[PDB]
């Protein structure tokens, strides 16, 4: 077939990004060393770590809406009781 | 064709040849770069040139003797050259500039000049020479943190901060009498140069070189230079092979045979009888291969080493080559096995009966450095003549097949994959 338009990805050996130089990578075999090695010092250090700094950002807007639930749920209960029958009438017409 | 041995304190061997015009006499040390620690590599290296520099080439040139050394990984060397009716020339020379005085070669101008030429060699070996430092740096991968993972040019970091404090440091330690052998090759005779020597009394120190606390061990990994500017990708693999002094020497030898070394520029070795070949010519996925069997005193390795030009391809390159050595498991013929018998007889009787006599010394003065003795090449041809596809399955089953191995790889090589991809081919699935 033809070549059509071209992308911002390429392949195996023309992937498309700038000429390294002067990087050097090391690695060791996953059989010479021991798996399951540190996975405490892991859920108490890293995942306590990571927990500390996104629960500001989760857990004020939370607090918003549930209390916005709250406050709804509390006065709707007292309207449709017979100490508020009077507020009811006044609030539905 | 026959070696002979004796000792007097001193180990003298030779192998003379009367059908020659040269002669040359050397000391062959058991010490190499797997004898020193990384803060002191190169101090072997330093030592050669001392060695031939002017002031002592000069001296030998006037009396007409030529010189030369060579640096190892478990020895040294440094021998004389001369015409055959003078050898106890060559012997005077060796006694005294060498053995006995060496304060005229380790002076302060002579030194520097010559840590200066030093320094300009491995920074331009580390800049051009793309294929032999591929292979120093497999060596280090494969090796690390052990004593055979040490370059035998030294580094340049290392080579810098060298005093001829660590010359005379390290000569007190290793050359020694002890660790020491008298070689002669080409037109000499055993009972003259024993003479020679005795009239003389030719000791270069006592002995008790030190013990190497670590043992060598292979570990697979890898390492990656990427360079993207330059316009090929080398690339070296191998597993674990066998020492010096191994049941298996010959037939890891013949293995590697069977694969052989490919130029893709030159028509007849297109034209080989390897099924390799058949895979990589339909596309053209490399220049060049070589497959090597290296063995060490303490290990070894197996393996080979390319240079291409496809870097798109790099992939099927790697994938069909570790497929042909799985059929040594399963499934090699007879005729690939009586084909690579020949051959390597071929090969090692090319290396072992040149006309030069400075590589017959420095091959003969290594072998009885470990084994005390010589093995001749017609009870080498015996052993490779009694090697069955038996012995080749059992000896594969056990170095190769479900085996770790180590990489390394310089210049364009966005292409060759992950560590678990290409250790996955060292087996089959399909048996």
């Amino acid at each position: 077939g033809p070549p059509s338009g071209k992308t911002y990805m390429g392949w195996w050996g023309h992937m498309g990004g700038p000429k390294q130089k002067g990087i050097t990578s090391y690695a060791v075999s996953p059989y010479a060393q021991k798996p399951l090695q540190g996975i405490f010092h892991n859920a108490v250090f890293n995942s306590f770590r990571r927990f500390k700094s996104q629960f500001l950002y989760v857990l004020i807007p939370a607090g918003i809406y549930w209390y916005w639930w709250k406050n709804g749920n509390e006065y709707n209960e007292f309207l449709y009781s017979k100490a508020g029958r009077e507020e009811l009438e006044r609030v539905n017409v | 064709a026959e070696v002979t041995q004796l000792s007097n304190g001193i180990v003298v061997a030779t192998e003379h040849n009367p059908s020659a015009h040269t002669a040359s006499v050397g000391v062959v040390f058991g010490s190499g770069a797997a004898n020193e620690n990384p803060y002191n590599n190169g101090v072997s290296n330093l030592w050669k040139n001392i060695f031939l520099s002017k002031e002592n080439s000069a001296v030998a040139a006037k009396e007409g003797l030529a010189l030369s050394s060579n640096i190892s990984r478990d020895f040294q060397s440094y021998i004389v050259s001369s015409l055959p009716g003078s050898t106890d020339k060559s012997l005077d020379f060796l006694n005294q500039s060498f053995i006995q005085q060496k304060a005229n070669l380790l002076s302060s101008s002579n030194f520097e000049a010559t840590k200066k030429s030093v320094l300009k060699q491995v920074q331009d070996f580390e800049e051009n020479d793309h294929p032999n430092r591929v292979l120093e740096h497999l060596h280090s991968t494969a090796f690390q943190n052990t004593p055979l993972s040490l370059p035998t040019r030294g580094t340049l970091e290392s080579l810098e901060n060298l005093v001829v404090a660590d010359l005379e440091s390290f000569a007190n330690n290793h050359f020694l009498n002890s660790n020491a052998v008298v070689v002669g090759t080409g037109n000499i005779k055993h009972e003259d140069l024993v003479n020679s020597i005795e009239s003389k009394n030719l000791s270069l120190q006592t002995g008790t070189k030190p013990v190497l606390k670590k043992k060598a061990a292979f570990l697979g990994s890898e390492v990656r230079l990427r360079d993207d500017t330059l316009p090929k990708a080398w690339i070296s693999l191998a597993v674990e092979g066998e020492p010096v002094n191994s049941p298996n020497y010959f037939v890891a030898k013949l293995a590697a045979q069977i694969f052989g070394s490919y130029n893709a520029f030159e028509p007849a070795s297109r034209l080989q009888g390897i099924k390799l070949l058949d895979n990589i010519q339909e596309y053209q996925l490399c220049d060049n291969f070589n497959h090597f069997s290296l063995s060490y005193k303490d290990s070894g390795l197996w393996g080979f080493s390319t240079a291409t030009r496809n870097v798109t391809m790099i992939d099927d390159l790697i994938h069909f080559t570790l497929k042909q050595w799985n059929r040594l498991t399963i499934s090699v013929t007879d005729t690939e096995v009586e084909r690579a018998k020949s051959l390597l007889k071929l090969q090692l009787g090319q290396l072992y009966e040149s006309g030069n006599p400075v590589n017959d010394a420095n091959l003969l003065g290594a072998e009885v450095l470990i084994k005390g003795s010589k093995l001749s090449l017609g009870e080498a041809f015996k052993k490779i003549d009694a090697i069955t596809v038996k012995d080749v399955k059992a000896w594969a089953g056990k170095r190769l097949w479900d085996q770790d191995i180590a990489i390394a790889g310089t210049g364009q090589i966005e292409g060759l994959l992950d560590y678990m991809r290409i250790r996955s081919d060292m087996s089959m699935m399909r048996w």
